[PDB]
């Protein structure tokens, strides 16, 4: 199966504060692993995976440190955006960033990954061939012929083809799973009557639901809070024909898709 | 292994 | 600018009167990340609301699960109010046992 790892970066300035507000969460395979925030009484990166107490004091300690860095990288370039855009003082004001790398089953890299948005917004991301870069916005041209001029692509390159890649590779044989959802269907009475296809307790998020030979109210896939998911689907029935129709669950973790209905 | 950012926005 | 949330309410476990569960509200699709959410039992706060760390996805908008231990019964009502930025008002969604 392939793998993925991404830091997700936030600086927030706001008016009374007076530095920002600095937080990064890592992830492996889309499951938070680590997490530093600024606000902390003693900021530091901490584990949030129990497999990741297996790093010892140093690692902790760099990690630390980047962080730190980062907050130093973000704070001035929030400074620099507030001139870009003729922002004046006075405003809240966002900048976030993704980075990481996706591996194949085979464990090599398939892609990396480094996109910047600034208010919400893309303001600059490196394209795949992790060499140029994409910048919508006119204020956004200056960021990207700076970092043209500086050649800062080839040094976010080589962290992304090695260290994201090597660190990864790590991370996965210390954290050496998935679970199948468990469904029903709900019988709801009504003017007709109201079948409604719980997919419950399925973990990763992944997931569609559909009712039948053809393929409708659903919500979007929403966590249990306890690490797995929830999904339901459902359909306007006329009373006394509901063993006509049937619900399909298709999941990752599934041998095959599942087929069941209303009892 | 978290990124350090290089030239700065 | 401003990214207005998308709210749903809904319990970890089937609803059972009687029975102690936890209700969730799920917040998403939120930018700026400053947001403030109640949960409400009969249109009053319940003061003791557990919220998880604030994450960010692909489309970087925001994202939050609030919750906190209840015990449904069949005339009590449950709520999330979410006051943010890009709504003039507090936005209340009830929650449906059924949904």
């Amino acid at each position: 199966g392939p793998h993925s790892m991404r830091y997700f970066e936030t600086a927030v300035s706001r008016p009374g504060l007076e530095e920002p507000r600095y937080i990064s969460v890592g992830y492996v395979d889309n499951k938070e692993f680590v997490r530093f925030d600024s606000d902390a009484e003693n900021p530091r990166y901490e584990p949030r995976a129990p497999w990741m107490e297996q790093e010892g004091p140093e690692y902790w300690e760099r990690e630390t440190q980047k962080a730190k860095g980062q907050e130093q990288w973000f704070r001035v370039s929030l400074r620099n955006l507030l001139g870009y855009y003729n922002q004046s003082a006075g405003g809240s004001h966002t900048l976030q960033q993704m980075s990481g790398c996706d591996l194949g089953s085979d464990w090599r890299l398939l892609r990396g990954y480094l996109q910047f948005a600034y208010e919400g917004r893309d303001y600059i991301a490196l394209n795949e061939d992790l060499k140029t870069w994409t910048a919508a916005d006119m204020a956004a041209q200056i960021t990207r012929r700076k970092w043209e001029q500086s050649g800062a692509a080839e040094h976010y390159k080589a962290y992304l083809e090695g260290e994201c890649v090597e660190w990864l590779h790590r991370y996965l044989k210390n954290g050496n799973r998935t679970d199948s959802p468990k469904a029903h269907v709900t019988h709801h009475p009504r003017s007709e009557v109201t079948l409604r296809c719980w997919a419950l307790g399925f973990y990763p998020a992944d997931i569609t639901l559909t009712w039948q030979g053809e393929e409708m109210e659903l919500v979007e896939t929403r966590p249990a809070g306890d690490g797995t998911f929830q999904k339901w689907a459902s359909v306007v029935v006329p009373l006394g024909k509901e063993q006509n129709y049937t619900c399909r669950v298709y999941h990752e973790g599934l041998p095959e898709p599942l087929t069941l209905r209303w009892e | 292994k978290a990124p350090s950012n290089f030239a700065t926005m | 600018i401003q990214k207005t949330p998308q709210i749903q309410v809904y319990s970890r476990h089937p609803p059972e009167n009687g029975k102690p569960n936890i209700l969730n509200c799920y917040v998403t699709q939120f930018h700026p990340p400053h947001i403030e959410i109640q949960m409400l039992k009969n249109g009053k706060k319940i003061p003791k609301v557990e919220m998880s760390d604030m994450s960010f996805s692909k489309d970087w908008s925001f994202y939050i699960l609030a919750h906190t231990e209840f015990t449904p019964t069949e005339t009590d009502t449950y709520a999330c109010r979410v006051k943010h930025d890009s709504m003039a008002e507090p936005k209340t969604v009830y929650w449906d046992r059924d949904m």
